[PDB]
């Protein structure tokens, strides 16, 4: 059984990457809602994604105090409905943000002259929305999750038989569309990215910018694709009895870092770039 | 709903429809502001690059993409209000008489001046050192040397990373460098990384003069799309 | 000769300066501390206008306060509807940089021009219905900064050669030219009665000519930087001078001597308009700080700010009868304040 | 500025035809066109409108289906298909340019138009059909409505044409405001249902038919038409 | 001569703007807000009028 080592994991670590989304993420809406600089399509791409990150957040603490006090659900079911669906959502909405911020600015710089097809103001919103829409849709099923009582305790985000027949149907859909598909854009992306950037035959701007796409991409293949795999072979082959005691471990590690990546993303795509440490700079001294 | 109100309103979607249009190209263009003194090859320039009106637009197209090259030469000599209005251009080219010495102490002037502006301190400046064979043949004969006006040259060394081009007199590439490494110290001058400077030396008959600006705004726009973008 | 002439130079405007102190009976602060204050002025944006492709460099009110003149720094012009938003006339330039506009008194005819150095005059009221150059002058050795019209024959234009010129529509040539400033004029503005304008330029001083008499009968020299902009008071007594200092300062031409600063601390980005209400009252201005500003013409306190530009304001412009204020930015959206 | 229609002459019952207009001196697709009818012996009768850039077309009530308004820009010209062509259809085209924006004045020049033989909507009522008046004295012709014109942005949609004997309508008043190319004889003044056609000093140019239009709706209806003879 | 010339010319437009008349700052101060008062109801940015007259 794993449970004990969860009920001891997940209260600290949840809490802790609460806090640190927080704390991020309420500073970067405070700047992109700015007016100081302008309003660009990657702006809005950029605030879609915080926002998707900061409900991510809002919905983390609430699973940790469940996991503190024994796997004890208090809150009434259409509470547990709602947290399951606004985990998934938010998460596959910032998955598809930084896939459309990976194919935005790999636009810009492999086309830099011609085919300005990038530049936008209202078809990013346009987009945001179809994504926000379509996925909100799509993971509607996930909200007949039942309270699942027993006994004197709520089994709320725990796996059981009921939650089962649905499981084996969506869940390879998400590898697919949701991991698979994005991995294989990113990676298509940024290598077309690092290659024009190596294209120079004969640079102080150019090594920053190298090293800003390998970190994404090793941050990236190290916290979704593992997840996704072990959640995949640990339902795929989901029996009465035990948990084979190993499988659900990684499924867990897994899960935590995967979460943490609420905290990785804004600092990546915003905090470092100095497009946006300007305007941070300038929100933070004005008064 | 009053029926002239309604003809009014589709006049202006056709009107739209038109500054729609007009917009793609706009969008699509890029704004080049050529800029030069009187002595500064400028207009050799502009007549090389073929692909009391204060302001002259040439179009030129280059790898499939047009370029609109603003020079500027019929207006008085003071420049420092109505550069403003050459804000968001894809880059300014200077030129700069490499040869005549007693000129280029004018001509570094002006190019700190138009480098440390206020409006244009996020626009890029490329620099076009033309007139090279003149420079090459005056370093050569001796007669003119520019330790007379500038001191630094007799205790300057010629760069070890140089990239002298075949059958350039050992003078020759000492006093190009020279030049370049000055203008770079101008420029790198309070740039931050936010507007970099792009020398290169132009010859008076060299075709390939085009070509230099469309590698220098290339690289010009890659570093914006990289910067706009959050990528370095 | 040369020595005496400087000495006689400086005694004049000594004598200028001590005459002008002996008239200073006291500030205009003294006086606009008993009337009551005005309280904040918060105006709402009524029209948004997405049209224009570049900067907006110029705008103007004609003698219908429903048509709204604006020019974008891609040598277009577009006259709006500013009550129904809809663009009542687009007129492609053949100049690019175009940083002029006015719209006839008489509603038929416009101006504009730019670092062309030719001031292009276009009907709007032609048989033909579609917009024909009526008038493109030439003459100026300099980038042209503001254009005004004094009727339906007559208007004057200020270019950067430091002389500001009346030309004639019918002949197209110059009316009248004036002498040159020791700047470049960077704006212009008409008084009531159309017989005296007042012009900035460059030089920290601005000149009171005739359209009678090339002459200025006051030079005002009182200002720290450039000035960019320069309106006249609706009685047509005084007027307001912006340079790019951030600080305003409105001139009286009876006093011949400036009544009051309009500066702030906060406030370090230079200005780029100004404009006064139909009472004058309210005086309006546009700074480098992606804002406009309206302060009490007496009382000297921000009364408002409008924020709802993203890029540098350039120009600002209230109407004749005062229901609303326009607005063009840099970027390329003319907003309606009311 | 010159409109030149042509295609008029003898047509069968039941046949069809195509009334072709030339437009030149101005341009054409800036420029709104409409063509109307006017019967032998009777008064104007609006029959179809074709917008800017073909991007808008109406017909009235009667034409609608038989009559078909096309316009090529490119050649700066004006197209009118009819089918099935009825009896009534007996009558004089005019083709009309009109251009709407603040302070316009929209029907401002009128073809000479061609001649056609064969073989609830505002309605616009006059009072008298002709009064005759000599030079030197004023005129003041009224005209009633069924509706009131006055619309909620405060513009008078009413139109004043004068067709002469051998010319077409001209304009005289399209919002009190005078038209272009009009002395400052006529002037106009009412209410939004009643109106009133003042003509202070009268000219042997002045004599012929004034009819009265509304444009607040897109279908329109003229009037019975005042006449005016020395 | 240029020197001079605009030597000169200064002088002259000194003078000629001297004897200009110049009245003390209270008159001029009094009047402005004489006519700024005048026109206090007829100014829709100074004074916000009903939506009607919009
Ligand atoms: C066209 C594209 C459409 C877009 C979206 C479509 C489908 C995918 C969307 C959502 C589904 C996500 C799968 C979630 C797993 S999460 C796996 C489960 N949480 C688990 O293994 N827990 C182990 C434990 O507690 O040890 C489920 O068990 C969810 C409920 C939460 C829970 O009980 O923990």
């Amino acid at each position: 059984t794993i449970e004990n080592f969860k009920r001891e994991f997940f209260p600290i670590v949840y809490l802790i990457i609460f806090f640190w989304g927080v704390l991020g993420n309420g500073l970067s809406i405070y700047v992109f809602l700015q007016p100081y600089k302008k309003s660009t399509s990657v702006n809005v791409f950029m605030l879609n994604l915080a926002i998707s990150d900061l409900l991510f957040i809002s919905t983390l603490p609430f699973r940790a105090d469940y996991y503190l006090r024994g796997s004890n659900w208090i809150f009434g079911d259409l509470a547990c409905r709602i947290m399951s669906y606004s985990l998934y959502v938010n998460m596959y909405s910032s998955i598809y943000f930084l896939t459309v911020l990976s194919v935005v600015r790999f636009l810009a710089m492999v086309h830099p002259f011609r085919l300005l097809h990038v530049t936008s103001i209202r078809s990013a919103w346009i987009l945001c929305g179809i994504i926000w829409i379509l996925i909100m849709a799509s993971s509607i099923m996930l909200l007949d999750s039942g309270s699942e009582q027993n006994g004197s305790v709520t089994s709320c985000l725990e796996l059981n038989l009921y939650k089962i027949a649905k499981l084996q149907t969506m869940n390879y859909i998400a590898l697919v569309v949701g991991c698979l598909l994005p991995f294989f854009t990113l990676s298509i992306c940024y290598l077309l990215i690092i290659r024009v950037l190596l294209k120079v035959e004969v640079r102080v701007s150019h090594r920053k910018a190298l090293t800003t796409i390998i970190i994404t991409l090793i941050i990236f293949f190290l916290c979704f694709l593992p997840y996704h795999t072990l959640r995949t072979v640990h339902l795929t082959t989901w029996k009465v009895g035990l948990c084979k005691d190993r499988l659900h471990k990684a499924l867990v590690i897994t899960l935590a870092l995967a979460a943490a990546n609420a905290c990785f993303n804004p600092l990546l795509y915003y905090f470092a770039g100095e497009n946006f440490k300007d305007r941070l700079k300038s929100a933070l001294r004005k008064g | 709903l009053s029926a002239e109100d309604k003809a009014a309103v589709e006049r202006s979607k056709m009107i739209e429809k038109q500054l729609q249009k007009d917009k793609q190209v706009y969008r699509r263009t890029l704004r080049l502001l050529l800029l030069g003194a009187d002595n500064s090859g400028k207009s050799t320039i502009v007549k090389q690059m073929r692909i009391t009106s204060g302001i002259f637009e040439t179009k030129f197209q280059v790898d499939k993409v047009n370029f609109h090259m603003f020079d500027v030469g019929a207006q008085r000599d003071e420049r420092r209000k109505w550069i403003q209005c050459f804000n968001d251009v894809t880059a300014i080219i200077f030129v700069v008489d490499s040869s005549d010495y007693n000129r280029l102490q004018e001509a570094l002037n002006d190019f700190k001046s138009i480098w440390n502006n206020r409006w244009l301190r996020t626009i890029s400046v490329i620099l076009f050192l033309n007139k090279q064979d003149l420079l090459a043949e005056k370093v050569l004969a001796g007669k003119s040397k520019i330790e007379d006006y500038f001191p630094e040259f007799a205790r300057y060394t010629t760069p070890e990373d140089a990239t002298p081009e075949p059958g350039e007199d050992p003078r020759v590439t000492r006093a190009k460098y020279f030049i370049r490494k000055e203008f770079v110290d101008i420029s790198t001058a309070s740039g931050d990384g936010r507007h970099i400077c792009y020398p290169h030396f132009t010859c008076s008959v060299d075709t390939e003069n085009a070509r230099r600006i469309f590698n220098d705004c290339k690289d010009i726009i890659l570093q914006m799309n990289l910067r706009e973008y959050n990528l370095v | 000769e040369l020595d005496q002439l400087r000495q006689e130079a400086e005694q004049l405007k000594n004598q200028i300066r001590d005459a002008r102190k002996a008239c200073a009976d006291a500030t205009l602060s003294q006086i606009t501390n008993n009337i009551d204050p005005v309280g904040r002025i918060q105006m709402r944006t009524r029209r948004t206008l997405r049209g224009h492709l570049a900067k907006i460099y110029a705008m103007h009110w004609g003698t219908d306060s429903r048509l709204l003149v604006s020019a974008s720094q891609d040598g277009k012009l577009i006259i709006w509807d500013s009550y129904t938003t809809n663009k009542v006339h687009a007129i492609p330039l053949r100049s690019s940089w175009v940083m002029t506009c006015a719209y006839a008194p008489s509603g038929n005819y416009v101006a504009c021009g730019g670092l062309d150095n030719i001031c292009s005059i276009y009907n709007l009221k032609t048989r033909e219905g579609n917009v024909r150059v009526s008038r493109e002058l030439a003459g100026h050795t300099g980038y042209l900064s503001c254009c005004r019209f004094l009727d339906d024959n007559q208007i004057v234009t200020s270019s950067g050669d430091t002389t500001c010129a009346l030309w004639d529509i019918e002949t197209g040539q110059q009316t009248t030219t004036f002498t040159g400033h020791t700047g470049d004029v960077m704006s212009l503005s008409l008084a009531p009665d159309t017989r005296l304008f007042v012009s900035g330029a460059c030089d920290a001083s601005a000149k009171l000519w005739d359209v009678r008499e090339g002459m200025c009968r006051q030079t005002f020299t009182g200002h720290e930087s450039d000035i960019n902009a320069i309106c006249f008071f609706p009685n047509g007594n005084a007027f307001a001078t912006g340079s790019d200092d951030a600080t305003c300062r409105l001139f009286d031409l009876r006093a011949d001597q400036e009544l009051m600063t309009y500066s702030h601390d906060n406030i370090i980005c230079g200005i780029t308009s100004v404009s006064f209400s139909k009472s004058g009252r309210l005086l309006l201005a546009g700074y480098d700080d992606f804002n406009c500003n309206v302060w009490d013409a007496l009382k000297a306190d921000r009364a408002g700010v409008l924020a709802g530009h993203d890029n540098r304001v350039s120009c600002l412009g209230v109407t004749d009868d005062g229901m609303a204020v326009a607005t063009g930015s840099w970027d390329s959206f003319l907003k309606i304040w009311n | 500025v010159q409109l030149v229609e042509s295609g008029g002459g003898l047509v069968q019952p039941g046949g069809s035809r195509k009334l072709s207009c030339s437009a030149s001196g101005f341009a054409f697709s800036s420029f709104g066109m409409h063509w109307v009818r006017q019967a032998p012996e009777k008064g104007l009768e609006w029959v179809a409108y074709i917008s800017s850039g073909s991007g808008t077309i109406y017909y009235a009530d009667t034409v609608k289906g038989r009559f078909t308004i096309s316009r090529d820009d490119p050649k700066n010209t004006l197209f009118l298909q009819m089918t099935s062509l009825r009896s009534e259809d007996t009558a004089m085209y005019y083709c009309v340019r009109s251009i709407y924006y603040y302070g316009s004045s929209p029907f401002d020049f009128w073809g000479q138009g061609t001649t056609l033989t064969v073989s609830a909507d505002i309605v616009m009522t006059q009072a008298t059909s002709s009064v005759p008046v000599t030079p030197g004295e004023s005129v003041s012709i009224s005209c009633r409505s069924s509706k009131s014109l006055l619309h909620s942005n405060g513009n008078t949609y009413l139109y004043w044409f004068l067709q002469r004997p051998g010319q077409s309508p001209q304009l005289l008043i399209y919002r009190s405001n005078l038209a272009s190319g009009v002395p400052d004889r006529f002037s106009g003044s009412g209410s939004g249902t009643a109106f009133t056609l003042t003509i202070s000093r009268l000219e042997a140019e002045d004599v012929g038919v004034y009819y009265c239009m509304q444009h607040l709706e897109y279908p329109l209806t003229f009037g019975a038409g005042t006449k005016l003879e020395l | 001569t240029a020197s001079i010339a605009q030597a000169r010319k200064l002088v002259e437009q000194l003078k000629m703007e001297a004897n200009i008349d110049r009245i003390k700052v209270s008159k001029a101060a009094a009047d402005l807000m004489a006519y700024c008062e005048a026109h206090a109801k007829e100014d829709p940015l100074l004074t916000p009028v009903p939506a009607s007259e919009n």
